[PDB]
């Protein structure tokens, strides 16, 4: 039930670009708790990054991650056709809530 | 070494014999030193109307190692064609009842 | 449990040389400044070992035959390699024997286990305190018809820096597996040591199993940084392990005033050795000397016989409605087939199968000349009569075997068909 | 015989087998499995009911028409024709005429010449299966020090011109020593 | 190669029951926490719940109460989750997650969380 | 072990698995006692040099 935010919600770059993108908690989190996730629409969401700035298996280099305490970033070096989808961020404690974000979304330009 | 047989393959168990039990159920080594112990046991072990717990090995593909101990039951082939688990022709259990 | 550790390829296997280790004792008798000779599978010396490591970061634990008899080796300060398992298929089809070792007991199973793809030991180690060891077992998926079962005290392991060589000859004869094991220290060396080391007889399992296929175990200490899932988070220390294989060797082995095994000969890897074997003394004066000739092994067997599928008419003598009496008695002859006795065996049960001259077992492997088989009904009593050298009415009335007669006799009942009421 | 009987009394069924054993060719064998020969190899054989261990060797020995079959005058099978092909295979050992080791004392070295008695050097590797032989033995099979006598081949040392006083009785007017490094002089 | 399958969807009458399974393929279903995760129409993910290894502490988020409960048999390879009621939440896609955390994990002192790693197929819930 | 002649004190070490000493014609020249760990030196009893 922590409130958390994702902004900005929609951003436009062409494909090879770099994007930034923001998930701000409403408390502290131990900097162990974030999951980042990628949804392409009428599929299952796929995990990116789990923890802070900590790569899941098969994921290309390319993605990268980080932040701690409230803020937190991620960062794609380029942006490829096939990655763009709509982003959400998590955070979770073995007695916390699961709370997924509002979500972002990349877009052509 | 424990196990029950019927009578006719009682003289099977010795040091260099050939039978239903010395070459696929239990094969005695040629310089075995021991001894062999067999008794009648229709008061025990036979029961009214056909006893079926006792099986023995009918089919393999090899003549047995001294002392050792085989109970897959994996489908003979008794022709070239695979049985593949499946019961049919030419495809039975190895195991076989002794009634 | 099973976590699929995948080499994405296998690493080109390495070879390193045996620097004539691994011997064992033949047997549990004090022999004491006796040169013994001893005809038993053995290691040759300076044979072409495996350099199998655990971490290079792929976690390669292959399967490998068991041909004859595997000399198995490890060399780590902390106890990486644990237990084997041996077994022919390792599905779960047949019965496979499991060795396991943790810190408080061993236990040896002999259980139909489906082993995993990549099967470890799990240590796992509470933060900030590594004295707090747990154990998951994550090498077999499940067990059934466990026939032996074994729990004793742990074989040496370690718990000044030194690297403690633990040896382990494993061998299979007359379903007994035989285990032969001895620990040395390593210092200043990275491959196998030279010197000699003679290896103590342990256990002696009747395990009755078929061996065909081993594979080593690893226990791997779990990093949490990681999920246990992937390959990653199961890190351990870097240690190589070495595989032999026996092969059937004549070694001449020296023991020593105290009864301990110091040096050995084999006389398959010098011309110079082959002349210890002969004058049976290690020490070999100046001159020239003949020596009995057995360098030579047999490497394959192959077998001939004439081109003959046909199944023998036997007219079902043994099924014969009507046989002869024994005044009368029938000789049918028997011509251009191939003798299967495995169907008669099936068909019916034989009291009495007497052969003499030929044995009964390897009577299937023997061509045989001409067969002429005589057959008859007699009463129980006088089937003892049939024998050579015994006198009855049969022996001396009605039908007669010679004192250097080579043959069989099958005698079986025939109350069910040949009695008639009345 | 009647139905209630004794054990004793009821009928067995005797049927007694009588086998000649290998005088003449078999019509009937028994359940194994042919397989192809491997000529001049160390190999166990089972031919037409004889097993052995050795190489095979084919050669032209003509036979009587009843027993294509044959025993030498020591009454050792001097050949036993293939029961498949017709040619005629005779047995040969994979030990040939006893080799002889010559060596110094081991107090002094470790190193060993070999003489092959009565075989011709180029038949020598064939002779001792070298191929089937161990490594080490199979350097001691083939070498640049090989010498030709009348006793056989020689290998492991070198022939010197110079005329020394016998140590090592070789034979057929060869001997070998030890000398100056230090090795084994023919 | 992992594949968690799931039934039971379709549009059904509103309310009262309806029923939702996962399974999973393999023999590693067992010993490891499984979420639910909903998947609203235009409104992003959310949460169901959480059961453990052995499913002795369970948790339910703030977004329904009392009509959910999970439960997993260790023979069938499945999951089984029910809702006692159906409310206005409609046309939302349920997915079954499997969570690396095995009980070792938490046990050891150190406070991990890993992510989901993999998802089942999707349903229809009406 | 069933046999005649002197049995003697022994200092021959023994090792644990061992139970029987031969000598180098491999006949039984030591032996462990069953219920004592005291080793016994099996003697010919006629030296027969007479
Ligand atoms: C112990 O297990 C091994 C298997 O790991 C057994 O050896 C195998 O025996 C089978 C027959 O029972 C062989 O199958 C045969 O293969 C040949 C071709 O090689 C084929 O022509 C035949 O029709 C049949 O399929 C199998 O190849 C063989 N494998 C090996 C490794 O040799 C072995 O017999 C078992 N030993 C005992 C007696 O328990
Ligand atoms: C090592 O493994 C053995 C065999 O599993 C353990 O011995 C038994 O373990 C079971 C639980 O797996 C207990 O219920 C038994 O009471 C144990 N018996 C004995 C003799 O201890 C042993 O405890 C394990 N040790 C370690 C280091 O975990
Ligand atoms: C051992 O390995 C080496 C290198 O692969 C090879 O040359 C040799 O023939 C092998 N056999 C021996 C001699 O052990
Ligand atoms: C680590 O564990 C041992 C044994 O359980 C204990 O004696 C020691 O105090 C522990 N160390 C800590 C908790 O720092
Ligand atoms: C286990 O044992 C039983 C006999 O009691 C046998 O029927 C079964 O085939 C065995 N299980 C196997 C082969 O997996
Ligand atoms: C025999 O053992 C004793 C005691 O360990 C030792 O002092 C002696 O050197 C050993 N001798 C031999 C021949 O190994
Ligand atoms: C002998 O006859 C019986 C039927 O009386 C039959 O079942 C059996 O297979 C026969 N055996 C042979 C082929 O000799
Ligand atoms: C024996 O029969 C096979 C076919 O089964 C044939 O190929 C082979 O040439 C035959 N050999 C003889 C002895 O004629
Ligand atoms: C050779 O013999 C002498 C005594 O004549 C001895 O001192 C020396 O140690 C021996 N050397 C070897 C290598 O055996
Ligand atoms: C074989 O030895 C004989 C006898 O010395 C000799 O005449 C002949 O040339 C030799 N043949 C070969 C091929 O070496
Ligand atoms: C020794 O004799 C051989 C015989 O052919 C000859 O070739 C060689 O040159 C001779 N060596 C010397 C040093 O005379
Ligand atoms: C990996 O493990 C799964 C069970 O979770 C199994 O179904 C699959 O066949 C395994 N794959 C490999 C690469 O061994
Ligand atoms: C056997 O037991 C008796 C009675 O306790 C004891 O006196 C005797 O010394 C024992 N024998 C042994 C083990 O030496």
């Amino acid at each position: 039930e922590i409130v958390l935010t994702q902004s900005p919600g929609i951003l436009s770059l062409s494909p090879g670009e770099r994007a930034t993108l923001s998930c701000r908690a409403s408390q502290s989190v131990s900097s162990s708790y974030l999951a980042w996730y990628q949804q392409k629409p009428g599929q299952a969401p796929r995990l990116l990054i789990y923890g802070a700035s900590s790569r899941a298996t098969g994921i290309p280099d390319r993605f990268s991650g980080s932040g701690s305490g409230t803020d937190f970033t991620l960062t794609i070096s380029r942006l490829e056709p096939e990655d763009f989808a709509v982003y959400y961020c998590q955070q979770y404690g073995s007695s916390g809530a699961l709370t997924f974000g509002g979500g972002t979304k990349v877009e052509i330009k | 070494d424990s196990f029950v047989i019927r009578g006719d393959e009682v003289r099977q168990i010795a040091p260099g014999q050939t039978g239903k039990i010395a070459d696929y159920n239990y094969k005695l080594p040629d310089d075995f030193t021991g001894c062999v112990i067999a008794w009648n046991s229709n008061n025990l072990d036979s029961k009214v109307g056909g006893n079926y717990n006792y099986l023995y090995r009918l089919f393999r593909k090899s003549n047995l190692k001294p002392f050792e101990r085989d109970i897959s039951t994996e489908i003979y082939q008794a022709g070239s064609t695979p049985c593949n688990g499946v019961e049919g022709f030419n495809c039975y259990f190895p195991l076989q009842s002794y009634g | 449990q099973c976590v699929n550790l995948t080499t994405r390829t296998q690493l080109p296997p390495a070879y390193t040389n045996s620097f004539t280790r691994g011997v064992y004792y033949p047997d549990k008798v004090f022999r004491s400044s006796v040169l013994h000779s001893t005809q038993d599978l053995f290691l040759p010396f300076f044979s072409n070992v495996t350099w199998f490591h655990a971490i290079h970061k792929r976690f390669d634990n292959p399967v490998l035959p068991f041909n004859d008899g595997v000399y198995f080796a490890s060399t780590e300060k902390s106890n990486i390699i644990r237990g084997w398992i041996f077994g022919t298929t390792l599905d779960s089809k047949t019965q496979s024997l499991l060795i396991v070792n943790n810190a408080t007991n061993v236990v040896i199973k002999v259980c139909e286990f489906q082993f995993c793809n990549d099967p470890f030991l799990g240590v796992y180690y509470h933060k900030n305190n590594k004295s707090w060891m747990e154990s998951e077992f994550r090498v077999y998926s499940s067990a059934n018809n466990c026939t032996f079962e074994y729990v004793s005290q742990p074989f040496l392991m370690d718990l000044g820096n030194f690297k403690n060589l633990r040896e382990f000859v494993f061998k299979n004869i007359d379903g007994y597996f035989k285990i032969y094991s001895k620990h040395t220290p390593i210092n200043l060396v990275r491959d196998l040591p030279q010197g000699f080391s003679a290896l103590e007889p342990l256990v002696d399992l009747p395990i009755g199993i078929n061996i065909t296929r081993f594979q080593t175990l690893l226990a791997l200490h779990r990093s949490y940084l990681t999920p246990g899932d992937s390959s990653s988070g199961w890190t351990a220390g870097a240690a190589a392990y070495y595989v032999g294989y026996l092969q059937p060797r004549t070694f001449l082995l020296k023991y020593n005033e105290n009864g301990t095994i110091t040096d050995a000969v084999d006389c398959a890897l010098d011309p110079l050795s082959e002349t210890k074997c002969t004058l049976k003394s290690f020490t070999v004066e100046k001159g020239i000397y003949q020596t009995s000739n057995f360098r030579v092994q047999p490497t394959e067997s192959i077998v001939r016989f004439p081109n003959i599928t046909n199944l023998c008419p036997f007219g079902e003598v043994f099924n014969a409605t009507r046989f002869a009496s024994v005044y009368a008695w029938n000789r049918k002859r028997i011509s251009n087939c191939v003798a299967d006795y495995s169907v008669l065996y099936n068909s019916a049960s034989f009291s009495t199968f007497k052969c003499y001259g030929v044995s009964p077992t390897k009577l299937n492997d023997l061509c045989f000349t001409n067969v002429y088989a005589d057959s008859f009904v007699i009463r129980g009593d006088e089937v003892r009569q049939i024998a050579p050298g015994q006198t009855g009415k049969i022996a001396d009335y009605n039908y007669k075997l010679p004192d250097d007669f080579t043959g069989c006799v099958i005698a079986w009942n025939s109350n069910n068909l040949d009695s008639k009421v009345g | 015989f009647q139905p209630t009987n004794g054990v004793g009394y009821q009928p067995y069924r005797v049927v007694v087998l009588s086998f000649e054993l290998l005088h003449a060719p078999a019509t009937v064998c028994g359940p194994k499995k042919s397989t192809n020969l491997v000529k001049n190899k160390c190999v166990n054989f089972n031919f037409n009911g004889l097993t052995g261990t050795g190489v095979l060797t084919e050669s032209n020995k003509k036979f009587l028409p009843f027993q294509q079959f044959g025993r030498d005058i020591a009454d050792t099978t001097d050949a036993v024709r293939d029961p498949q092909t017709l040619e005629i295979l005779d047995i040969t050992p994979c030990s040939f005429g006893g080799v002889s080791v010559i060596t110094p004392g081991t107090n002094t070295s470790n190193q060993v010449a070999v003489l092959y008695q009565d075989v011709n050097c180029t038949e020598v590797p064939v002779a001792i299966h070298a191929d089937q032989l161990t490594p080490t033995w199979r350097v001691y099979s083939t070498g640049s020090n090989v010498f030709q006598t009348r006793a056989g081949c020689l290998i492991g040392a070198e022939h010197v011109n110079n005329s020394y006083e016998c140590d090592i009785p070789i034979g057929a007017g060869i001997c070998a020593s030890y000398q100056t490094s230090q090795s084994i002089i023919a | 190669q992992v594949q968690l399958v799931e039934s039971g969807g379709g549009v059904v009458q509103p309310g009262r029951s309806l029923r939702l399974s996962c399974a999973a393929s393999g023999l590693t279903f067992s010993s490891y926490v499984m979420h639910w995760v909903r998947q609203a129409p235009g409104k992003g993910l959310d949460w169901v719940g959480v059961i453990w290894y052995d499913g002795s502490k369970k948790y339910y988020a703030d977004s329904v109460k009392g009509r959910f409960t999970i439960s997993r048999d260790n023979s069938k390879n499945t999951l089984y989750l029910q809702m006692n009621s159906l409310r206005a939440e409609d046309t939302a896609v349920y997915y079954c997650a499997r969570d690396p955390r095995d009980y070792y994990d938490f046990w050891s002192g150190y406070d991990y969380y890993y992510g989901l790693d993999v998802w089942g197929q999707g349903t229809t819930v009406t």
